[PDB]
């Protein structure tokens, strides 16, 4: 459901490579967690902690809460980037090829 | 236990997905997740799958379908290329906007019954909405449906008599209201189609709020402008506007006043040449495809 | 020359995403080996659910399985389940008979 | 995962801060603090990706010529620079907290003392601390770093950065404060460093650039201001720069044997 | 749904004549229209003047121009190495 | 210095629920002490002039840069400080110090909200906030994330396009000339001014400059042009104009609303190392949205 409601979510590449699964201390009170991206994945692992705990009783009550966590924090991010640039370039940060040159040349 | 891990496994995390990999129609967004594996990985032609991938690819991006197959390979593509579109527009900084004003489908809205004024429109949907339905299972939506409905004659049989005697016994014009609401209201507590698979807003191609201005050098930035391709050398038959590729994405262009006349010496070459462009607004359509209008910003 | 073929131009449709790999003749030679009639479902009549045997007496939509000359196209060509193609063929002799194909 | 490196002789840190620039509370600011919150945020924007397995100094290389990864490289640039300054500032490297060591008397090494003659024309160590509190007081109007660094031709200068700036990488060392008012000098620099990353034929428009750096100085708020006030970071950077550990920096010079 | 056929177990897997693509010979193609324009516009007509230019530079050495005239197919090579992998047949 | 000081900064008191009294000396008092000290140490009539007038009379020199970069230092904080009112939140000084782990909250922006403009009377703002931004959950997450972003001296501004990109007669009417076409966010770095009349086509300016200067010396020299040179800075000059344009002409100016401090100075005191985002919470409850209000221009209706 996730990705068919987000398509573009599939164009972030993944990792399928495991690190050490028995290392994985993750509290899903909260979404994000030290260790791992913030993904679709996250999204799932909040929702069943929400129909686990019994905050929500219906899963789609719990998903649509997970979704807005999410929306929130991929908007902090996209802001960060976006500013970190600018910043940068106000400071006199240089840059050889750009991702629309990159294209271009392609 | 083993399956709880595996549940939970980066492997399972990747839904399945049996879409035709080589894929030749009309592409408006990612079909298949990226699979990507670092450079010390790649050496040793490990990706996390099952079996090794050939030391032929040279790429650290892939998409597949299956593990494995009858055919002892895995069925994958040694490609990643949807990411730089999605990357490529984030360096546009052109938010996407609604052509409807709708609320924004990021944020929790306090919404109303405004549109559940068309209570009889929706309801009928969902037996309704059967364009691509099997002639049979979609049939077994008329006596399903019946059935369960039928079981709320009793229901309706009282709460209208007690509610509203007097269209009983005047005109069913408003009966049919009273039948619309009731089932709804009986519906709402049941879950048809709880989960809607429709596309949310952008789908993931931009998080970006509408607003925010850029700050350069040389001072705020009004107007962006980008480098382009224009595709033909004549507007898009029955419309007044031509076709560019800006940044992995296909525009419609609109000029100032005239096309120039590298059109007509370029000809079905026009491709081969860059253009410089202004993205005037970027709109998504129910498809899941980007309606990006751009404008050819000619030296002048 | 400022004139190409058709056949050696791909046109990128308005709303869709391309990779540079798409201006390439490997995109063109691409799409025409992956080149099927897979629209037709759902512009097919007979695929849809429909008994073929009930149009036994509109030429119209049966001639649309037949060549130039009124021979039956067979399944392999058709595209149609056993069932639809066995009711389809009765639906056309059936029509010949009569007198309207 | 990015963790915060130890540090040695850390509970004496903890305890006593860094005698003579920062107090027990300065320095937790700086590092435990400070550090902690570069780590965190670097790890998460990196976690999942290929860059997690890399070092920060790797990462802001990796990342110096994308725009897109600028905060990326902003996180990997400040721990580098960070740990560059609480190593060049710190007591001692070697961990006497058994040994318990107090008489660590470093001194400018006479390679140091011979390159900064060499490159200063003439000018002593302490002049050129001098011109260094100078440089950071006019050239840095807010967060940035001070750094000494040495150039493929063996000639030690003066480099300051903006925020987070690499000292390694030329086009992204930040010296231009370009929200003020520039002249026609800086101008000439700039455009002449976008025509150098222009003429390499990388696919990632990357350069060449051997800059190593030899001290670090932190400008960043984090560091001086609960010790020091706003308006007193030249008594910062004074205290710091005659407080340097040059066991640290003697080794930062490569003497080739 | 489109209907599968499979093989059974097969002694070999093999092109009897394998389908080469053969490029044409720059000079010849030019010789072709220099021919033509000369049915047109006459021969020797000055509209063909860049036509005969070219043609001399491409058939100056070799009247066929120097050109890869090699070209194999390997389809079999690999048709027989991988036919064991992909043939899906049962386990012995 | 009282041509920087205001009413609800007093030394000695707190601004409470967001700045403790050792916070706010430090943030304001302690803070304008130093500015003001260099600005006088620039030029000598720092104590004539008003700060917007240096700020808009030494502009575009190299020479005077340091009279303009503390003064629109000391502009942008006393601008940022004087639409702050306080909050009923419990004092800074009291609540427990943030660490590691809120590094992992989610932020709650994009469902809830407090402290809107139109609940204490400014009904014109709301409703130019929801026009420009789409509603007040999208601004408010618009203006803190853009804040939050940046990693060291700067100011999140809330400006207004000034409709008057037309030049003539420019700045005679204090109505006809002060029309707002839309509301946006704008974000500053150290010394960066929010008005952007005085400092565009610098770069351009100087690239031409850098132009004629070496096509002067090429010709010293002796040399036959270039084949990409003047079309590489044709374009280079092409792009600089057309990214500065405005809707009509090319005199794009912004009206300053609202800013918000985003430098450590401000905020490590009370709040820490981790505590920037509660800073940011907190400045949004404590916004006195009639001070915005006021400076609101009216609005174009050309439409």
């Amino acid at each position: 459901l996730f990705y068919k409601q987000h398509p573009w979510e599939l164009s972030r590449p993944k990792i399928l490579v495991e690190n050490e699964i028995g290392d994985e201390n993750y509290d899903w009170s909260h979404m994000l967690q030290i260790g791992r991206p913030l993904d679709g994945e996250s999204v799932i692992q909040r929702t069943m902690y929400l129909i686990k705990t019994k905050q929500y009783g219906d899963m789609v009550e719990a998903y649509d809460h997970a979704r807005y966590e999410f929306y929130a924090l991929r908007m902090q991010e996209e802001t960060e980037q976006q500013v970190a640039l600018e910043e940068a370039e106000m400071f006199g940060s240089l840059f050889g090829v750009s991702a629309i040159e990159h294209g271009i040349q392609k | 236990t083993l399956a709880e891990l595996l549940g939970r496994s980066r492997i399972a995390q990747v839904a399945n997905n049996h879409k035709p990999l080589t894929y030749t129609g009309k592409k408006f967004h990612p079909t298949h997740q990226i699979i990507e594996t670092k450079p010390s990985t790649l050496y040793r032609q490990e990706w996390g799958l099952k079996s090794a991938i050939p030391s032929k690819i040279k790429s650290r991006y892939l998409v597949y379908n299956d593990l494995d197959t009858l055919e002892r390979i895995t069925t994958f593509e040694p490609r990643g290329g949807t990411q730089w579109n999605r990357l490529r527009f984030q360096e546009m900084g052109v938010p996407i906007v609604s052509n409807i004003g709708r609320q924004n489908p990021f944020f929790k809205y306090i919404s109303r019954p405004e549109d559940e004024s068309h209570a009889k429109l929706s309801l009928f949907k969902e037996m309704k909405g059967d364009t691509d339905i099997s002639p049979a299972a979609m049939k077994k939506r008329l006596k399903k449906i019946t059935a369960l409905i039928r079981s709320f004659q009793d229901e309706f049989k009282e709460w209208l008599v007690e509610n509203h005697p007097d269209e009983l016994k005047l005109n069913s014009n408003k009966l049919e209201d009273y039948v619309v609401k009731f089932l709804n209201k009986k519906l709402e507590t049941k879950t048809n189609k709880k989960f809607n698979t429709e596309i949310i807003g952008t789908g993931g191609l931009s998080y970006s709020l509408p607003g925010k201005l850029k700050n350069s050098p040389n001072g705020v930035i009004q107007r962006t402008v980008v480098p382009g391709r224009i595709l033909n050398v004549v507007k898009e038959n029955n419309d007044n506007k031509w076709l560019a590729a800006i940044g992995g994405f296909v525009a419609d262009v609109v000029f100032f006043q005239s096309p120039p006349s590298s059109f007509n010496s370029m000809g079905d070459f026009i491709r081969m040449k860059t253009f410089l462009f202004e993205i005037l607004e970027a709109s998504m359509e129910k498809n899941g495809s980007v309606s990006m209008h751009a404008r050819l910003l000619e030296p002048q | 020359t400022k004139k190409i073929d058709q056949s050696l131009s791909k046109k990128l449709p308005k709303g869709t995403i391309y990779d540079p790999f798409d201006f390439s003749m490997g995109r063109i030679h691409l799409d025409r080996k992956y080149q099927a009639n897979k629209n037709s479902n759902r512009n097919d009549i007979m695929k849809s659910g429909a008994n073929p045997l009930e149009f036994y007496a509109r030429p119209r939509i049966l001639s649309r399985y037949v060549t130039s000359t009124g021979r039956i196209q067979h399944r392999d060509i058709t595209g149609l389940s056993a069932k639809n193609q066995r009711r389809l063929s009765k639906a056309i002799r059936r029509c010949q008979a009569i007198g309207l194909m | 995962i990015h963790v915060v490196p130890k540090l040695p002789n850390s509970k004496a840190l903890l305890q006593n801060g860094v005698p003579n620039i920062l107090s027990s509370s300065g320095f937790k600011t700086v590092w435990f603090d400070y550090q902690r919150y570069l780590c965190d945020k670097l790890t998460l924007a990196t976690a999942g990706q290929s860059l997690e397995s890399y070092y920060p100094f790797h990462i802001l290389l990796k990342t110096a010529g994308n725009p897109l990864q600028s905060n990326i490289f902003n996180l990997a640039s400040s721990i580098h620079n960070n740990h560059l300054f609480v190593e060049n500032i710190l007591p001692s490297a070697v961990e006497h907290g058994t040994n318990s060591n107090a008489v660590v008397k470093t001194e400018p090494s006479r390679l140091f003392l011979s390159k900064i003659k060499d490159s200063f024309n003439g000018s002593d160590w302490e002049v050129v601390k001098e011109e260094m509190i100078y440089r950071a007081e006019n050239e840095v109007l807010g967060q940035g770093w001070l750094f000494l660094v040495e150039n493929n031709e063996k000639k030690l200068f003066i480099l300051t950065s903006n925020n987070n700036g690499t000292p390694y990488y030329f086009p992204r060392n930040q010296s231009f404060d370009l929200n003020s008012a520039i002249s026609i000098d800086e101008f000439a620099t700039l455009k002449q460093m976008k025509e150098l990353i222009g003429k390499s034929t990388k696919l990632n428009g990357k350069v060449q650039d051997w800059t190593m750096p030899i001290i670090c100085v932190n400008l960043w708020d984090h560091a001086y201001l609960h010790d020091y006030g706003v308006g007193n970071r030249s008594k910062y950077v004074k205290n710091v720069l005659d407080n340097l550990n040059w066991s640290v920096v003697n080794n930062r010079i490569f003497s080739g044997i | 749904k489109p209907p599968v056929y499979r093989l059974p177990p097969l002694p070999r897997l093999k092109v009897k004549k394998p389908i080469i693509r053969q490029e044409a010979n720059k000079c010849l193609v030019l010789m072709s229209n220099l021919l033509q324009c000369w049915s047109s516009y006459g021969h020797m007509s000055p509209k063909c003047a860049g036509l005969v230019t070219e043609l001399k530079s491409c058939t100056s050495e070799s009247a066929l121009g120097k050109r890869n005239n090699v070209q194999k197919s390997n389809i079999n090579y690999h048709a027989a190495r991988l036919y064991d992998r992909i043939n899906g047949k049962p386990h012995d | 210095s009282t041509r920087y000081a205001l009413e609800h900064l007093k030394e000695g008191a707190p601004l409470k629920g967001l700045f403790s009294i050792e916070g706010l000396q430090k943030a304001w008092f302690d803070r304008v002490k130093y500015l003001d000290a260099k600005l006088n140490d620039c030029t000598n009539e720092a104590q004539q002039k008003p700060l917007e007038t240096l700020i808009h009379e030494n502009s575009k020199s190299a020479s005077k840069k340091h009279i303009v970069n503390y003064a629109s230092s000391l502009y942008n904080l006393k601008f940022s400080m004087s639409s702050l009112q306080g909050c009923i939140r419990t004092p800074p000084e009291e609540c427990p110090r943030l660490g590691p782990e809120a590094l992992l909250q989610t932020p709650d922006f994009n469902r809830t909200i407090s402290n809107e403009p139109l609940t204490t009377g400014n009904e014109r703002l709301q409703a130019a906030l929801i026009s420009s931004f789409g509603s007040l959950m999208e601004f408010r997450t618009l203006l803190i994330n853009s804040n939050l972003a940046i990693s060291g001296d700067g100011f999140t501004w809330l400006v207004a396009r000034r409709q008057l990109d037309k030049r003539a007669m420019r700045n005679d009417m204090p109505n006809r000339d002060i029309e707002y076409d839309k509301l946006f966010i704008l974000n500053t770095y150290n010394a960066g001014t929010p008005f952007n009349f005085s400092t565009s086509g610098v770069m351009n300016e100087l690239n031409n400059q850098y132009t004629n200067m070496e096509k002067q010396r090429a010709k010293e020299a002796g040399n036959l042009e270039d084949s990409e040179m003047t079309a590489k800075q044709a374009k280079t000059k092409f792009i600089y104009e057309t990214q500065q344009k405005g809707f009509s002409g090319k005199e794009v100016s912004y009206i300053p609303l609202l800013a918000i401090d985003a430098s450590p100075k401000t905020w490590l005191t009370d709040y820490g190392v981790f505590g920037k985002r509660e800073y940011l919470e907190r400045v949004w409850d404590s916004i006195e949205w009639k001070i915005v209000e006021s400076r609101l221009p009216q609005r174009t209706k050309i439409q």
